[PDB]
């Protein structure tokens, strides 16, 4: 997790993209960009605000749903269900 | 055929001798519940030099019981025994595992031959 | 296999104090297991020629280097042992004085898709590719020095 | 319908015959990905045409053909099931990924099976044994239908030997004869001692296959004991088993001191064939 | 229970005349023989059963001298007795979680039953009482010379249910060893005795059982079996001060001057015992 | 605890007489054999277990001489003990971050446990405690001549549960080796002993355990097992002066010319030890 | 070809309390009963000239090759040792004969009296042919 070091600063984007494995994006109501790493950890950014998520803990995935906009949550219902079975 | 009367290997000859003795006992005393192979196979393969002499005594008795009847095979088995023991200088005190396997091979080879009609 | 390259040290500070420089292959993330799917029992014949560069000497002539290479190949001499890509795969090489032997794919025209042609070190180590088609078991790449293949 | 297609392609026919819509010239792609911690690696990749790869799969299934041991077993064994039978405890994990890569590879390319295959199944036969605790009613066979099919396929492809689909009483081949002899000895044992905890298949199969000279004497003596008991008790005519031993031992001149891996495979195939042809002879 | 404080090793010599010392369950009933040399064998379990029988006969089920395996009993019932005597529930297939109770049940088993205390036992069943290794161990008995088992035919002048000749309407089989002198080795371990409680009175009773082991074992097929020599090596300390194989090599058996023909009596063999090492005392009066 | 300063190689010769030196979990309980040749095998793990048992017996859990792989211990609990002794909070899967703390915990485990100090251990469990290689290693033991295991069938006069099977007694069987002489090779590494603390007193105790390994391991399946010869090669420097395979070849084992038929006692074999190189010496006094 | 054997082993103690609720584990251990391995290697003098690899380094390298396994003992490797080490020393700074033709001179086969699977180095007989005129041959073992 580097989001704690750089908080909402844009340089977090630079650091993540420098160290991150394959990046994904979402175009559903509000633009979202996903930076995924090893250790099943993903960093998600939109403007300055960002949220850190862990893919092995349910609570992190629920919070990722809560941190997203409503219309995005509907499109991510499929993806969210995928991570949630990690037990 | 499969039987090789020219092998002259001591385990092979001992197996053949055991087979012919069993056949002689079977002919002389029909209806017996147990044959020689059922009784003395373990002892014969363990220490041949300690039990083959008494096996030969019993075989001689069995051949004696057969020669009396006008149907005289007895003589055939006796000649077989002459030939088989001809090639043996002395009985083995013990037989190795492979030697015991060859003993069984020779016994089964000889036994089938004596079953020919 | 190992995760990362060894970093450049400054020799001067190496004994401003006793500094044990080492790399621990077995320590945590340093150990990276890499699976390789590789060829077996390969056999090739390479046709190549020469070209003089800008920094060629006033007396250097293509014939001299050609004869040097031919002599080395005939005698088996080599600057370093050639390998089939990775150093742990040594190459046994000969010079074909006679005809190229018949290929296994003599009657096939197999398309291998785009594959690396070379790396252009002048244009900042930029790779350039070509569409490789194995006609009759022989591949005819375009010259890697031509201007229409380079950007 | 899938069963009909498999039967047709195994026999060497064309799939178009069973149904006409296939255009066999369309080329088919198969990709296999193997994972690790966070990145996944390509394991194999084939691009042959539908017709060609269908023919290759048919040839593979033709080579795998063996008489099923029980009526409930698949006629066309699944690749996963075959691989699972080489696993340490016959479960999906413990399957060596390299063997799997060499299957679903040698299967659809027509090339030789990986040389590691035969030692794997032989080692499983060495390590496996009767498992009545499995709650399966039948005492599990050490040389199952799937392992025998794998051995037959390996021998047919990698060694070019001739292996029948069922028992061949005219084979007169020394490893095959030894396998048949082992099968008849086992039958004699389980007839003499009903409900036995373990038979010779559990312990002496490995050494008998690998080193026939050093272990067959004791097996023959034990079978003599078994038949002797079987003769006094009911089923006095033991005589059939003795006759079978005579007919098999007749074609053998010596017990080999050692046997090669392919000879061991032939031994296992012969044992499997003889065992199946002896379940309910009498 | 004051366990013994010394390590022991003993050698027992016994012979059978026209008898069957121990039949082979999987080979008819022939006497056990070495399948390569023909020497006779008597399993350790046979001698242990004879000792158990002697103890039961001479103690008549006295206190602390019961026998566990006994004769056609149900062992799980004995384990249930042990659990009840310890106020525990034997419901689980496992031992009680509290190590103290798991030790208490096994201690009760060892105290009550003599053969558990002496030879040990395995009590891991539906109702579990643990394991005991057994202070006293003895290996296979092996004849000094090869034996030739003999099958003797016998008839009966009566029929069980019905015969087919209603002629040898009944033919039987008897296996006999004309003669064989067997040698049995044994070990007694002080630490295991301390674990189970094998005391000195138990050791004396064990010596008596060894000496008079066969005097009440007579049977139709046993023939005449007798105990001839019993040499006991006693070490001066708990762990012993001499290798076992060195001690057993002191007892030597040879034909002496009666080499004429097969051996047929104990007089055809001569037994001599050498001087024991410094820390070992050899008593042969038994 | 100053570590040793010399490389050692040793060869151990031990017997088995009507016993089962090491069962095979895959082939019922038959003695381990090399199926392609018939030679018997005994896993180095079994010998290490016997050494551990002897150390525990002769030291009775004295300080700095506990054994880590105990009968019923839980390894995570021992690792927790180590962490408590080092005053640390254990992360589940990871060693302490501060490398000196990890070294401290591993050193504590090595110091207070003998078998960790000698044979090493793997402790990367749900409470990680590092790894140790172990200065003392030993390979499989392989019989000089092929063995001929035989099945011994036995019976019991009792039944565990409620059953009407006995109309014949409950069955069972043992597996024994009529006789087999095994050769075990082993190595001791000074460089590893330096990291682990394997001292000279530990070496003396190890030699004693090897010599008296089997004297307290008697059981109903072992028969008579004994260690016959123990040749030790001592090098004069931390790194040896000769390849090990050269040294092991100096110990030649072959059957005595005066013996014929299957081997049945150690007297059937003659063991000769050759001349060692100049940089090595042979302690053929064990 | 080698035929590795699977060896089953057990352990007295269980690692976790969860599995303690019978307290034993059945591991397995793979071994090669015997196998003789041939390793090829190449040393390039021109590359050494760019690195400083000197003759004392070469002697140390030969020593390491001879004594690689004498310090690699462990529970899994069993007994491993170096048996033969043949070195072809070329006269030229470059080579003098093809490497693949030199490696062919080292022929290793089975001894006359050996049959069945190999179980010791005595089963193998190794011979080295006559090298071309431009190269030497050494036997460090």
């Amino acid at each position: 997790m580097i989001a704690q070091q750089h908080k909402d600063t844009v340089a977090a984007c630079e650091a993540a993209e420098a160290i991150a494995i394959a990046k994904d994006q979402v175009w559903d109501g509000e633009g979202y960009t996903k930076y995924t790493f090893d250790d099943n950890s993903v960093l998600i950014q939109s403007g300055t605000t960002q949220y850190a998520m862990d893919a092995d803990d349910a609570d992190s995935i629920k919070g990722y749903a809560d941190w997203l906009d409503d219309e995005a949550r509907s499109a991510e219902a499929s993806e969210i269900e995928r991570l949630l079975e990690s037990v | 055929v499969s039987l090789d009367p020219a092998r002259t290997d001591r385990p092979y000859l001992l197996g053949r001798l055991f087979a012919v003795l069993e056949k002689a006992q079977e002919d002389a005393v029909p209806g017996a519940n147990a044959t020689i192979k059922d009784r003395y196979l373990a002892s014969a393969s363990a220490n041949p030099g300690q039990v083959f002499h008494m096996l030969l005594k019993n075989a001689s008795n069995h051949t004696a019981k057969l020669r009396k009847d006008p149907e005289r095979k007895a003589i055939h088995y006796e000649i077989m025994m002459q030939e088989i023991i001809d090639n043996i200088s002395d009985f083995p005190v013990t037989m190795s595992s492979d030697e015991q396997g060859l003993f069984m091979i020779g016994y089964y080879h000889q036994r089938k031959a004596l079953f020919t009609k | 296999e190992v995760s990362s390259k060894i970093p450049k040290p400054n020799p001067a500070t190496a004994m401003r104090d006793r500094k044990p420089l080492y790399f621990l292959v077995d320590d945590g993330s340093n150990r990276q297991q890499r699976a390789a799917t590789l060829l077996r029992n390969v056999d090739y014949v390479i046709e190549a020629h020469f070209e003089l560069t800008d920094k060629a000497g006033a007396e250097d002539n293509a014939g001299k280097h050609l004869d040097i290479f031919r002599r080395r190949a005939r005698a088996g001499q080599s600057f370093q042992q050639p390998c089939l890509g990775c150093r742990e795969f040594p190459a046994s090489f000969e010079l074909l004085e006679g005809d190229v032997p018949l290929s296994c794919y003599a009657g096939e025209k197999r398309d291998l898709g785009y594959m690396l042609l070379d790396i252009d070190f002048e244009r900042d180590m930029t790779p350039l590719f070509f569409k490789a088609v194995m006609e009759d078991g022989v591949i005819t790449p375009p010259s890697r020095t031509s201007p229409e293949v380079r950007a | 319908r899938m069963h009909d297609l498999l039967v047709a392609i195994r026999s060497g026919k064309r799939a178009t015959d069973i149904m006409p819509d296939m255009d066999e010239s369309v080329r088919f792609h198969v990709l296999g990905l193997s994972p690790n911690a966070a990145r996944l690696s390509v394991r194999f990749w084939e691009v042959d045409t539908v017709g060609h790869m269908l023919d290759k799969v048919g040839r593979h299934y033709r080579e795998l053909e063996i008489i099923p041991q029980f009526n409930n077993e698949q006629e066309f064994p699944s690749l996963s099931t075959l691989l699972r039978q080489t696993a340490v405890l016959n479960k999906t994990e413990n399957i060596s990924p390299v063997l799997a890569g060499g299957l679903f590879r040698a299967m659809l390319t027509g090339g030789p099976y990986p040389q590691s295959l035969l030692p794997a199944v032989l080692g499983r036969i060495r390590a496996e044994h009767a498992r009545p605790e499995d709650k399966s009613r039948y005492r599990l066979e050490v040389v199952t239908y799937y392992r025998a099919a794998l051995i037959k396929a390996y021998l047919i492809r990698n060694r070019k030997l001739e292996v029948p689909v069922s028992l061949d009483p005219a084979r007169t081949d020394r490893p095959y004869l030894l396998g048949r002899l082992f099968a008849v000895l086992e039958k004699a044992q389980e007839d003499a001692v009903p409900g036995a905890n373990a038979t010779i298949k559990d312990r002496y199969l490995a050494s008998a296959s690998a080193n026939p000279g050093q272990v067959f004497h004791m097996l023959l003596k034990n079978a003599s004991n078994h038949t002797a008991k079987l003769r006094k008790d009911p089923e006095r005519k033991a005589i059939h088993y003795e006759i079978m031993m005579q007919e098999i031992i007749d074609n053998i001149s010596d017990f080999p001191v050692t046997m090669s891996s392919d000879e061991q495979g032939l031994f296992m195939i012969g044992y499997y064939h003889q065992r199946k042809a002896l379940f309910t002879k009498k | 229970m004051t366990a013994i404080a010394n390590r022991y090793e003993f050698v027992l010599l016994f012979d059978v005349e026209n008898g069957n010392p121990n039949g082979d369950p999987d080979a008819g009933n022939m006497p056990r023989i070495d399948p390569e040399t023909g020497h006779g064998l008597v399993t350790d379990v046979c001698l242990k059963r004879k000792i158990r029988n002697h103890v039961a006969l001479t103690k008549e089920g006295a206190e602390r001298f019961n026998i566990y395996i006994q004769e056609k009993a149900i062992l799980n019932e004995t384990h249930e007795r042990a659990y009840t005597a310890c106020d525990l529930k034997p419901e689980p297939k496992k031992l009680p979680k509290k190590v103290e109770d798991a030790k208490r049940v096994t201690d009760w088993m060892c105290t009550n039953f003599y053969d558990i205390r002496t030879f040990g036992a395995v009590m891991t069943t539906e109702v579990n009482c643990g394991q005991v290794r057994g202070p006293v161990q003895m290996a296979f008995a092996r004849s000094v010379e090869p034996v030739v088992p003999q099958e003797v035919s016998i008839t009966r002048m009566a029929v069980t249910t019905k015969a087919e000749a209603e002629d040898n309407r009944t033919m039987g089989r008897k296996h006999i060893v004309p003669y064989g002198l067997y040698v049995a080795h044994g070990f007694i371990s002080a630490p295991l005795a301390e674990k189970t409680g094998f005391s000195d009175e138990d050791l004396t009773l064990f010596w008596d059982a060894l000496v008079n082991m066969f005097e009440h074992d007579r049977s139709a097929a046993r023939g005449l079996m007798s105990s001839r020599k019993l040499i006991v090596f006693k070490h001066q300390n708990r762990l012993g001060n001499a290798p076992a194989h060195k001690l057993f090599d002191l007892v030597k058996v040879s034909r002496a001057e009666g080499s004429s023909g097969p051996a047929r009596s104990f007089a055809d063999y001569a037994v001599t015992v050498g001087q024991a090492p410094e820390g070992v005392e050899v008593k042969e009066m038994l």
